[PDB]
């Protein structure tokens, strides 16, 4: 069992592993395998029982979206040249909208 | 709710208060938001424009990617395509036509078979059309599909989770890979192999890395048991899934919250046996502790679907062979959009 | 039916 780590997989399961054996398998236990279920009413699956994140700038696990994006770090890579890249792609793309001038308060 | 989102599109990008006015909120998803807007053209009329806001924490190379997918594959055979592009600093909101469309659950029960068979077909065009570039798409479902029934206008969208082939037309999608890379024992082997049994040799094996990129419920098999060479196969998957719920008329159709149980529910579906034997096929082991038999897709679509009335009284047999094509566990042998367009189950069409 | 939290690069 679990203090040697070696035993039998309690049933039902599914176990998945890469037949190169260079990898750790992966299981799936639960209580009941998948029932096709086709007395609920349609359009509902036959087997219906019923602002966290990464940055890929920062390279950063977050918790809270809005916090992050305010952050020194999200902020000096959001203003640096990294997105000369899509910043080369717009530029073949072709302005077809009327543009307004800003609007001024009067008196 | 929607007006503070809006407020804060307008300050984040203020050149968009200068050509759009912001309507509506009509898209939120993991890694962008989408609103209804009208521009002026400068030589056409007033035009409905929807516009992309990409989450701020995408990679500039990542938001390049689905730019360039755009614009070298979108624009034709119902591929969306980009009208322009603006950004202040991480803010980047892609302006694209707007198509208005049906929600897939709401006209689930109403298209008529024949609507069903045009709906497929040019879901075809839409992936033999990136196919060609080597863009795998990674996202088919209704929400990436869109669908005007009365104007008969289809586009696929979304290239936000795309990849690329080794093959691939689309440069920057070279530096996102489908081709996965791994990380970075006393023995290699154990004895728990393809049995029911685990050791201290198996438990402490380091982890594959896989590509998994996606939606619950339209992954593919090679996606949910971590091939690390994943294809365009997988988009034809997708495809089947969607033609799935069309034909059972069940949507969501499968329901999973994690990858082994998506895994479990289509071996309920295409039958343990089929999978565990394609799945060799791609160097995966998979034991059920219960052997589940292939279903009749026939059977199983007529009785989630129920009674026929038109054209689903005589659904042709075509029908079921091109969704068990579609729906091949083996991503070798799965039909490719291209085929799928020469099916006979489109035959006296476009 | 969401994308899930995580995609490649
Ligand atoms: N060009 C468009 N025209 C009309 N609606 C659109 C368009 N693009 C996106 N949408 C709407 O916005 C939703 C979100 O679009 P999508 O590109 O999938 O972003 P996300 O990844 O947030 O879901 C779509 O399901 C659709 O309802
Ligand atoms: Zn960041
Ligand atoms: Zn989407
Ligand atoms: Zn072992
Ligand atoms: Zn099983």
């Amino acid at each position: 069992g679990p203090g040697t780590r070696t035993g039998r997989l309690k049933k039902p399961f599914v176990k998945v592993e890469d037949m190169s054996q260079l990898y750790r398998p992966f299981y799936l236990q639960l209580t009941n395998m998948p029932f096709i279920n086709y007395s609920i009413q349609k359009p509902c699956s036959p087997f219906d029982v019923d602002k966290k994140g990464y940055c890929e700038c920062c390279l950063q696990k977050y918790e809270d979206l809005e916090t992050h994006l305010l952050s020194e770090q999200h902020r000096n890579f959001a203003q640096s040249n990294q997105y000369q890249v899509v910043d080369d792609i717009v530029s073949k793309l072709v302005f077809d909208f009327v543009e307004y001038e800003k609007d001024t308060p009067k008196k | 709710g929607v007006k503070k989102d809006i407020e804060k599109l307008y300050e984040a990008v203020p050149q968009l208060s200068n050509v759009f006015k912001i309507e509506d909120k009509i898209g939120e998803g993991t890694f962008s938001s989408v609103y209804l807007a009208t521009a002026q053209l400068q030589v056409g009329p007033e035009e409905k424009i929807a516009l992309k806001h990409l989450i701020p924490t995408s990679h500039p190379i990542r938001i390049a990617a689905e730019l360039q997918c755009l614009t070298v594959a979108g624009g034709q055979d119902n591929v969306m395509g980009v009208k322009y592009c603006f950004r202040k600093n991480d803010h980047v909101v892609i302006a694209m036509p707007y198509l208005e469309h049906e929600s897939f659950l709401d006209i689930l029960n109403s298209l008529s078979f024949q609507e069903v068979r045009e709906y497929m077909l040019n879901l075809f065009k839409a992936l033999k059309r990136i196919h060609q570039f080597g863009i795998v798409h990674r996202d088919v479902k209704p929400s990436n599909f869109l669908y005007n029934r009365r104007l008969k206008k289809y586009a696929l969208v979304d290239f936000g989770l795309a990849q690329g082939t080794h093959d691939t037309k689309i440069e920057l999608l070279k530096f996102v890979q489908s081709e996965a890379q791994q990380e970075r024992p006393a023995s290699l082997t154990c004895d728990c192999y393809a049995t029911d049994k685990v050791c201290s040799i198996c438990l402490s094996r380091r982890q594959q890395v896989a590509p998994r990129a996606g939606t619950p419920g339209f992954r593919a098999p090679e996606v949910l048991t971590k091939c690390p060479n994943q294809t365009t196969a997988i988009d034809m998957w997708s495809a089947g899934v969607i033609f799935l719920s069309l034909l059972s008329g069940r949507y969501p159709f499968y329901k999973a919250s994690d990858d082994l149980t998506a895994l479990a529910q289509i071996m309920t579906i295409r039958g343990s046996r089929e999978t565990i034997q394609a799945a060799k096929t791609f160097g995966k082991s998979i034991l059920c502790s219960k052997e589940v038999p292939a279903q009749d897709l026939r059977k199983l679509c007529e009785r989630l679907r129920g009674a026929g009335a038109g054209g689903w009284n005589e659904v042709p047999d075509e029908a079921y062979d091109l969704l068990d094509k579609l729906l091949d566990l083996n991503p070798a042998s799965r039909i490719t959009a291209e085929e799928a367009l020469l099916h006979p189950f489109f035959k006296d069409m476009s | 039916l969401t994308a899930s939290p995580g995609r490649d690069l």
